[PDB]
């Protein structure tokens, strides 16, 4: 019983008027990123309102999950993944900002919403652009 | 043969009610579309219009199409020697599309692309399909002309004579 | 002429023998620099999900090697010496 | 059991003249001209450069190759997509203007190919990448065949509706924390060979 | 038998071993990492014009990381040129081979593949870098004990 | 100061003369026939060895399974049961997936039985990609030749030369 | 095992304008 | 003007002058190029290490995927190198056959390079021009090898199989089509004023510096220096046939061009004269070819290197076996990779619009670059 994923992964307070900016001259030519299908874990600010990335701000981690949709998902399944970013996280501290960190966030993020998947906690969203099934058939146990 | 060949084949002909009236008459209906393609989608459009949803299946890789279609059928995905052999069942296509369907749809509409490569008693059963599931459309390409043609799909697996067009 | 007496010289495990590796073993190993992750790095965990298979055995000049390959995992096998590796006794996996 | 769900929609619109006529001459112009994006990584690309050559003509279709991402309809992934390219590849893939279409050309863009065993970089299908409409077998497979999978890609793009817009545009939802990592400038800075002389050090 | 580039050695008094030939009867010699740098320049100086191949790699898993330097003359009128392999062993726990790209600069980006694949370090390079990996890539592939951490996108198609 | 203007008159001169050349080369090849194989209302008739889709033969199979072994990938899939009646392996499932395939000819080249054949069937395009497993039923389907396809012009690529 | 051939060779420019 | 006046640009994977997906940071300072820093492994899949854990009949698919365009050149090393390993005699037809094959490699290479190389100078018609022909060069290897390319063609000690009924006559009529289409390309490309402009001075590569940096091939020679592989290592039967090493004098890409052009007819000319004198006799070693569980072939244990003649270049192969089926270490040596690290030192102080015409005389497929 009880409430249950009783983390409740609390972002970082919004920012407002935030401007997209590219990577400086310095710090340019490099992913600072993981994108994949499923997951994109960007190095930057990006809000969903105004689509607007500030990849100058290095100090924050945006985490955009299923952008075309391929699963159905509700705020609880938001939730348990944004606690198992935040987990990831934490348990990557003093690791640097390179790609290969983000992509190991981001291989272990995908691998739980592979189990999310598989466990019945999300579906495979219907009416999608495409139908695939890039995480398997539906197959009977 | 020319004159009316060589005359407009346009894509704004009236054919679409006698379309509507065949499939929605003959369940299961062969169509056969231009070469290169993309006229096909004139007429699947109107059928979607209906609440109609499309399943497309391809004919190449169908494999017997009565357990893949309508029963649970065994699959076993490629291992490429780092696995042992699993055997997967997957669940009857188009019944878990039909079962899964909102209740505001029209029905489904099995789109069976290449069927020329099957072979006739497989045609046989995809034209008595709506038969046995009745919101179920069948429609499959048999091959290729210069303008759309469709025949019920009866006819060409061969339960009805070949009436002359 | 056989290498010591035997066709060869005799491993302490059977080729198909589902294996499973020491964490810290493995972690204090000099093997373990060929792949230089930090300690907290969540990369290999599978190696000790008892998936491993070993394939062939040879005794290098530096001890007795297995060539293991994990089950589900299509990478290249990598060889890692015995002591580090314990004989199980499932497959303890499904796809 | 990974199963699959419907979400809860409207109804669609109906129209008698103007709006369903006009979805069928925008769906029959994005047909003709399903401009390429001239992507090539791999020699999969070899044989698209066979399909641009004159005994097989990309232009009967249309099919002008165009370099920028912003004036191609059709990416056609041809050749393996290792980790070091494969954000490049979603990038281009991203930076493409809707409505757009992707094939996977290949064995190696499918699901790995001969690299879905052995090899230590090769991603095992651009599909855990971008979403990918038709799919293409084959190693270098016949200009024919890929004439025959664009074929596929207009059969599905001609049935296409107004409702498929929404199915297009994504969702973007997003969470933003901070990471206590340790952020590092780029390695490749661009100096190369600029006072190499004098780089001796002995 | 001793080799002509080994006898050459031997009458001026570099200290090497003979490791013998190949299947094409190509002399190989073993050279201490301390005395390479110097010695290269004296292999051009024998007249080695052309560095054929750098390559790399492993005696035995947990062992010696051995780099082979291929060798060989190009001049106008010679019919069958004088080739010879040499090995240059370094342990596994901290390698480092000098660089002979102030000798023959075609080892630039070979040595850098050396130093990619199996992680050993070159001193004198002056852009030793990953060349094929990505360039943030944490391990060296090649190394017989090297194990894939797990990447979701090289898993199996699912 | 006179032969500066002179030379440079010569030297151009031959430049056009040779971008004439190029256009009248170029030009030259609106005379010749197209070559160009209009797919899909023309199809080119394969090679006699020509490597496509395989098909397999259910009743020739032994489960030997040197065809897994001889694969660069391991690919074909060989589900089978040994008969303890007769003590010979009972096929149950073969399958091979052809999004994995490369068509490199070694399975059919070390089947013992020869079960395992090559056909012209190219163009194997679906939309999802685990539509492209195709088991024994898939398999065992006779390939549709081109030649028998009377919408079509087949194109043969060169003269017979069975003279 | 074996041992680093050429250890100065104890003679090598024995007489002569040295090397 | 060290910085925030030089412009650092990413000419990068997805480039039309990049063949493949090769990247350049190339820093500007107004269209006039400081230097460059060549990123390569967009394309690296491991190929070493997939070489291993591998048998040979197992391997030989992958080894087309180097090298693309010249697929018989990597399969001819990758047969020949365990060959030579097990001291298997090749016969004189299948010998014949191989060199047959590697020439016509040679030519559809060179025409390949040819296109894409007017491409980035600015003629769009070449490429189209070279498929037509190259069309034909794979409708010969589809008759002989079954496949356009990645044949599978080559096996240790001989030949997958003997050329069909009605190939020489095929291939000889090829080689007189083939000239008449070379002579064409010389007449419309070889004086134009805006190739030659574009070409005659760019890439200047002294013979020191070649042999320094380790080129091989169309690069080596066209610095002065007679250096080819099949007359020095006396490869297969080229000892027999008359031709000649084409190299020239000048650095230039327009001497790189010549030599191309040059090698396209000495091999033009190699296949009529191996088609004149071919032999009869078996093509495969019948001592090798001998339900039961087949081994593959045991490599022995020792050390080896093999070298052919790429139309890149040099492309070599280090073995080293294991007494088993899987070799111990497989290390590829290619042309383009040794080819590609000369290109900042060409490219600096020169132009942007320079980058292209020096990248397309190289032959750089990124395929071979990276393994
Ligand atoms: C239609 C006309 C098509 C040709 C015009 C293209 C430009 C052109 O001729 O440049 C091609 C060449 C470029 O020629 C270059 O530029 C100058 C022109 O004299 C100097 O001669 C340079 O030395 C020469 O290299 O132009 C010419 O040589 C003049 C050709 C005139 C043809 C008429
Ligand atoms: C810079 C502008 C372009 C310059 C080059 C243009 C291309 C020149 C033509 C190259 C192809 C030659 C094709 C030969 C055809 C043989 C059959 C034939 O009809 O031949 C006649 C050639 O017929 C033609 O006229 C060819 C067509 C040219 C017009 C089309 C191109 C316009 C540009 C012979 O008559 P003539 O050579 O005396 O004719 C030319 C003369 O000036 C007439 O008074
Ligand atoms: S199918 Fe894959 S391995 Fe074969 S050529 Fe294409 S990209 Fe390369
Ligand atoms: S080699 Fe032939 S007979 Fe043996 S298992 Fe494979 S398909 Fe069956
Ligand atoms: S054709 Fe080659 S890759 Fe395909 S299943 Fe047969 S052996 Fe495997």
């Amino acid at each position: 019983e009880m409430k249950e994923v009783l983390k409740r992964a609390t972002p970082i307070e919004a920012q407002v008027n935030v401007k997209s900016r590219n990577l400086e001259r310095e710090y340019g030519g490099q992913w600072l990123s993981s994108v994949t299908r499923h997951v994109r874990i960007y190095a930057a600010y990006i809000d969903p309102v105004t689509c607007a990335m500030d990849q100058t701000q290095m100090d924050k981690l945006t985490l955009m999950i299923d952008p075309t949709d391929e699963f159905l998902w509700n705020d609880e399944t938001l939730n348990k993944v944004y606690v198992y970013f935040e987990e990831l996280v934490d348990h990557y501290e003093g690791a640097p900002l390179t790609e290969y960190t983000l992509r190991l966030i981001g291989s272990d993020i995908e691998h739980y919403i592979r189990k999310m998947l598989y466990e019945g906690e999300i579906k495979y969203n219907m009416n999608s652009r495409v139908l695939n099934f890039s995480m398997g058939k539906p197959r009977m146990k | 043969i020319g004159i009316r060949d060589f005359i407009g084949g346009d894509l704004v002909k009236f054919d679409l009610g006698t379309w509507l009236s065949d499939v929605e008459e003959h369940k299961a209906i062969a169509m056969y579309s231009p070469h290169e393609g993309g006229y096909e989608g004139r007429y699947l459009n109107r059928l979607r219009y209906q609440g109609y949803h499309f399943l497309d299946v391809s004919a190449r890789g169908l494999g017997d199409p009565e357990t893949t279609l309508t029963k649970v059928h065994p699959v076993c995905p490629p291992h490429v020697g780092k696995q042992p052999i699993a055997r997967w069942w997957f669940p009857p296509e188009v019944d878990y599309r039909l079962e899964a369907l909102p209740s505001d749809a029209k029905g489904l509409v099995v789109w069976v692309i290449e069927a020329k490569v099957l072979s006739k008693a497989e045609l046989q059963f995809l034209a008595m399909l709506p038969s046995l599931r009745p919101k179920v459309r069948v429609i499959a390409e048999c091959g290729n002309w210069r303008k759309v043609m469709w025949k019920p799909l009866k006819e060409i697996a061969g339960l009805v004579p070949l009436q002359e067009a | 002429p056989p290498p010591k007496k035997p066709p060869k010289p005799v491993y302490s495990m059977k080729k198909g023998q589902i294996v499973r590796v020491e964490r810290e073993k493995y972690l204090d190993s000099v093997n373990y620099l060929s792949v230089g992750h930090p300690k907290y790095y969540k990369g290999l965990d599978y190696i000790y999900e008892d998936r491993g298979e070993v394939l062939d055995l040879r005794f290098f000049e530096t001890g007795e090697y297995a060539l293991v390959s994990w089950v589900g995992i299509p990478t290249s096998p990598a060889w890692l010496p015995t002591d580090m590796l314990i004989k199980s006794d499932k497959l303890n996996y499904e796809r | 059991m990974n199963s699959i769900e419907f979400p809860l929609l409207d109804q669609i619109a109906q129209n008698s003249v103007i709006s369903t006529t006009s979805n069928d001459l925008s769906n029959w112009s994005r047909l003709s001209s399903l401009w390429p994006l001239l992507y090539g990584t791999s020699c999969c690309f070899i044989e698209f450069a066979s399909l641009i050559g004159s005994r097989f003509d990309f232009d009967r279709y249309g099919l002008v190759p165009r370099a920028s991402p912003r004036q191609a309809d059709l990416i056609l992934t041809a050749g393996t997509v290792t980790m070091k390219m494969a954000p490049s590849l979603l990038r281009l893939y991203e930076q493409m203007p809707e409505p757009k279409y992707v094939i996977a050309m290949g064995a190696c863009t499918i699901t790995g190919g001969m690299f879905s065993t052995d090899s230590y970089s090769t991603v095992r299908g651009v599909d855990k990448l971008i979403p990918v409409d038709v799919y293409l077998p084959g190693c270098p497979p016949k200009p024919e065949a890929v004439i025959d999978a664009i074929t596929k890609l207009r059969k599905k793009i001609s049935r296409e509706i107004y409702e498929d817009r929404i199915k297009s545009q994504p969702k973007n939802r997003c969470f933003t924390i901070n990471h206590k990592f340790r952020v590092g400038r780029s390695i490749h800075t661009g100096n190369y060979d600029q006072a190499l002389l004098y780089k001796y050090k002995s | 038998m001793q080799g002509r580039l080994s006898a050459w050695l031997v009458k001026h008094g570099l200290v090497h071993r003979s490791l013998g030939f190949d299947y094409q009867g190509i002399e190989t010699l073993q050279i201490k990492p301390e005395d390479w740098h110097s010695i290269a320049v004296i292999l051009y100086v024998y007249g080695y014009n052309y560095l054929r191949s750098q390559c790399a790699y492993d005696v035995a898993p947990g062992g010696l990381l051995a780099s082979v330097y291929h060798l060989t003359r190009i001049e106008y009128g010679v019919d069958q040129p004088e080739e010879v392999c040499i090995k240059v062993f370094a342990p596994r726990r901290n390698p480092r081979i000098p660089s002979v790209f102030w000798v023959w600069k075609s080892a630039d980006f070979q040595e850098r593949e050396s130093y990619d694949m199996f992680g050993i370090s070159y001193d004198n390079h002056p852009r030793l870098k990953r060349i094929l990996m990505p360039e943030s890539w944490i391990g060296w592939p090649l190394r017989k004990d090297y194990i894939v951490p797990n990447f979701y996108e090289i898993q199996d198609a699912y | 100061m006179v032969t500066g203007f002179i030379n440079y008159g010569q030297q151009t001169i031959r430049a056009a003369r040779y971008i004439g050349q190029s256009f009248m080369i170029t030009l030259s090849h609106a005379n010749r026939l197209p070559v160009t194989i209009q797919y899909p209302y023309e199809k080119l008739i394969t090679s006699e060895r020509f490597r496509g889709r395989i098909h397999f033969e259910f009743d020739k199979c032994i489960a030997c399974e040197v065809c897994v072994r001889a694969c660069p990938i391991d690919l074909p899939v060989v589900d089978w049961k040994l008969e303890t009646d007769i003590r010979k392996k009972r096929l149950l499932n073969y399958s091979i997936d052809f999004g994995i395939c490369i068509f490199c000819g070694n399975c059919v080249e070390y089947c013992p039985t020869n079960c395992l054949s090559m056909t012209e069937e190219y163009e194997l395009s679906t939309y999802d990609r685990h539509e492209l497993n195709y088991n024994q039923i898939a398999l065992g389907r006779l390939p549709i030749s081109i030649t028998d396809d009377y919408t079509i012009r087949t194109i043969l690529n060169s003269p017979q030369t069975k003279e | 095992s074996w041992e680093g051939e050429g250890e100065n060779s104890p003679m090598e420019m024995p007489k002569g304008p040295p090397s | 003007t060290t910085r925030k006046d030089l412009m650092i640009v990413n000419m990068g994977p997805h480039h039309p002058s990049m063949h493949g997906v090769l990247r350049l940071i190339v820093t500007l300072d107004g269209e006039d190029v400081i230097d460059c820093e060549p990123i390569v492994g967009y394309l690296h899949r491991g190929m070493e290490k997939i070489a291993e854990n591998r048998t040979i009949i197992q391997y030989l698919p992958y080894v087309t995927r180097w090298d693309y365009l010249a697929t018989m050149f990597t399969e001819a090393i990758t047969v020949n190198g365990p060959e030579q390993l097990g001291n298997i005699q090749v016969p004189k037809r299948a010998s014949y056959i191989r060199v047959i094959m590697l020439e016509l490699s040679r030519i559809a290479s060179h025409l390949l390079w040819l296109g894409p190389f007017m491409a980035d100078i600015g003629a769009q018609t070449p490429f189209f021009y070279i498929l037509r022909e190259r069309e034909l060069i794979y409708d010969l290897f589809e008759a002989a090898t079954g496949m356009r390319m990645m044949h599978n063609y080559f096996r240790i000690g001989g030949v997958a199989a003997d050329l069909p009924y009605g190939w020489i006559d095929k291939c000889l009529d090829f080689c007189d089509y083939f000239l008449i289409g070379l002579t064409e390309y010389q007449k419309l490309i070889t004086r134009n004023p805006i190739f030659l402009e574009r070409v005659e001075n760019v890439g200047i590569i002294g013979g020191e510096e070649a042999i320094n940096w380790g080129l091989s091939g169309p690069m080596l020679r066209a610095s002065g220096i007679q250096w080819d592989l099949r007359k020095v290592d006396h490869y297969e039967c080229y000892d027999e046939f008359d031709w000649e090493v084409q190299w020239q004098k000048e650095g230039d890409s327009l001497a790189r061009y010549l030599i191309r052009i040059g090698e396209m007819a000495e091999s033009v000319k190699i296949i009529q004269q191996a088609l004149e004198g071919i032999p009869g006799g078996p093509y495969e070693n019948l001592e090798i070819r001998r339900k039961k569980p087949s081994p593959a072939f045991e490599l022995s244990k020792q050390e080896l290197y093999v070298r052919v003649e790429a139309p890149k270049g040099e492309l070599g192969i280090f073995l080293i076996g294991d007494q088993s089926v899987f070799p111990w270490r497989w290390k590829i040596r290619p042309p383009g990779f040794i080819n590609l690290q000369i290109l900042p030192q060409l490219v600096k102080k020169m132009k942007l619009a320079d980058i292209m015409t020096i990248l397309g005389s190289i032959d750089i497929i990124m395929g071979e670059v990276d393994r």
